[PDB]
RNA sequence: UACUAAGUGGAAAAGGAUGUGAAAGUGCUAAAACAGCAAGGAUGUUGGCUUAGAAGCAGCCAUCGUUUAAAGAGUGCGUAA
């Protein structure tokens, strides 16, 4: 992942999630998976 | 660049005449620097050697191999059976074959070996023979 | 296991009937004479499992969209329906519907003249 | 397991003279010497090492080349072991020596003395393939 | 009483957020849909052009026929085809 301010689901799989309070996207596409949306 | 001319006609098509002098060797000298110009406006084309690849692969790397001439862009339309390797019938330009052993035996441990067989000389394609054009 | 649309004659080339189980030549000898009637436009083949292989081999009739363009006379139209070039002739026409039958989901001629003019539109003939 | 030169099933040799004819290296009284690797050396000399596949190979005087079909004078004989360079004259079949000297030898030639058959040996190699330029200077 | 679990109170921006509860229009099922699965999910067709057989699917398209509960030259994958 990397820090962000804005997550997009630019993958199907973009779970809009919050893992110790970082919001991230867990999904398939590694390339795709960020943070601090 | 001094490349051989070969393949290529001649044709003598018209001179002149006159009656006092306009002796031979100036017609020689004319003939020639004639020859010499067209030669020279023909915007020329050039051959080099695609050779047909008979791929004697052993079948660990025959996918890898496959894949590989098929970013060499050969004309694979089957593969001959053999005993414990597969023979592809491709084609691959002497360009990519800089380094095609030694890049195949990058690719495929060394095993994934080559059979090249000398192919007639055919026109080179519109990317190489634009290059040598001066 | 693999489906080819292999030759009528030949049909070394492919590393999918040559070894899937079975020697090539031995079949080959079978291929030639099996398919010595269904020559023409590259016919499919469809390869099974008997033991691994080595019997149980039918051809599946051929693929009447090439075999359609040369009863249009023609190797390349185009890639969708164009002006009309060719014309498949009434024998062509019904021995196609009949050869195709068999093969397809159907149950009767017209429905094997649909399907010939459903894939007539993709190199622009018209199925009489 | 690695028995002598006459029980191992001996190679064959197609001399490149017209004898290309199926020929045994059992020892024997005739003598054949072929020059398989050579070295480079200029105060000593050319360092060439020989196989000795039958026959005693004589010194001293001029030895015939059949390859070059014409006697050589030749100075000192040599074999270069794993740590050492002995000025020797003669090795046996079965064993590999060396000339100091002899600056004109090929790979496959035939050195004799009681005149044997040729065994000039060029079709078991095979070609290096793939070929990259080099440009003058 | 409706809500919250951020102490939001007791800081906050463009932008972004399948944010909580509740609620306005839009459907079936109540007989048992829908979801996952038991599973059928197919068939001409490797249709051709290029690409080698990229030809269900390197890529394009006519993608229409059909059996039907369903189907697409396939959601796609797998692919040398």
């Amino acid at each position: 992942m990397k820090v962000r301010a804005s997550v997009k689901p630019i993958c199907k799989d973009c779970k809009i999630i919050k893992r110790h309070q970082i919001v991230r996207v867990i999904c398939k596409t590694q390339k795709h998976k960020q943070r601090q949306g | 660049a001094g490349y051989p001319m070969i393949d290529i006609k001649a044709t003598l098509f018209d001179g002149s005449f006159h009656e006092v002098d306009s002796s031979e060797m100036a017609f020689k000298i004319a003939a020639s620097l004639a020859l010499k110009e067209a030669g020279k406006v023909c915007s020329p084309v050039l051959l080099e050697p695609i050779m047909a690849i008979e791929v004697t692969v052993p079948e660990q790397y025959f996918g890898d191999t496959m894949g590989d001439i098929s970013s060499r862009r050969g004309l694979i339309e089957g593969t001959e059976q053999r005993d414990n390797v597969q023979v592809i019938k491709a084609k691959v330009p002497l360009k990519e074959m800089f380094g095609y052993a030694t890049d195949l035996r990058s690719f495929s441990q060394g095993r994934g070996n080559y059979v090249m067989q000398f192919s007639h000389y055919a026109e080179t394609p519109k990317s190489v023979v634009n290059e040598i054009i001066a | 296991i693999a489906k080819i649309n292999l030759l009528g004659g030949q049909a070394k080339p492919g590393p999918a009937l040559a070894s899937v189980g079975i020697n090539m030549g031995e079949f080959t000898k079978q291929f030639n004479e099996k398919t010595k009637d269904k020559q023409g436009e590259m016919i499919p083949c469809v390869i099974t499992a008997y033991n691994d292989k080595s019997f149980d081999f039918i051809l599946k009739t051929t693929p009447v969209s090439i075999l359609l363009k040369q009863a249009a006379k023609l190797e390349k139209g185009a890639k969708n329906a164009k002006t009309i070039v060719g014309k498949i002739t009434m024998a062509k026409a019904k021995e196609i519907a009949q050869y195709k039958l068999v093969d397809l989901n159907a149950n009767t001629v017209e429905a094997a003249l649909k399907m010939v003019l459903g894939t007539a539109k993709q190199m622009g003939i018209e199925v009489i | 397991f690695l028995p002598s030169p006459v029980d191992v099933p001996q190679a064959k040799a197609y001399g490149e003279d017209g004898n290309e004819v199926l020929i045994s290296a059992s020892d024997d009284a005739p003598f054949v010497g072929l020059a398989f690797k050579v070295a480079t050396d200029p105060f000593v000399g050319r360092l060439t090492f020989v196989r000795v596949y039958s026959g005693v190979l004589k010194s001293g005087s001029y030895v015939k080349n059949v390859r070059k079909n014409k006697k050589e004078r030749v100075s000192r004989l040599v074999k270069m072991h794993a740590q050492n360079r002995n000025e020797i004259e003669e090795i046996r079949a079965g064993d590999i020596c060396a000339i100091i000297g002899l600056k004109d030898t090929t790979t496959g030639e035939t050195l004799v003395d009681d005149k044997i058959d040729v065994q000039l040996e060029a079709m078991q190699f095979a070609q290096p393939v793939i070929s990259l330029a080099v440009e003058p200077k």
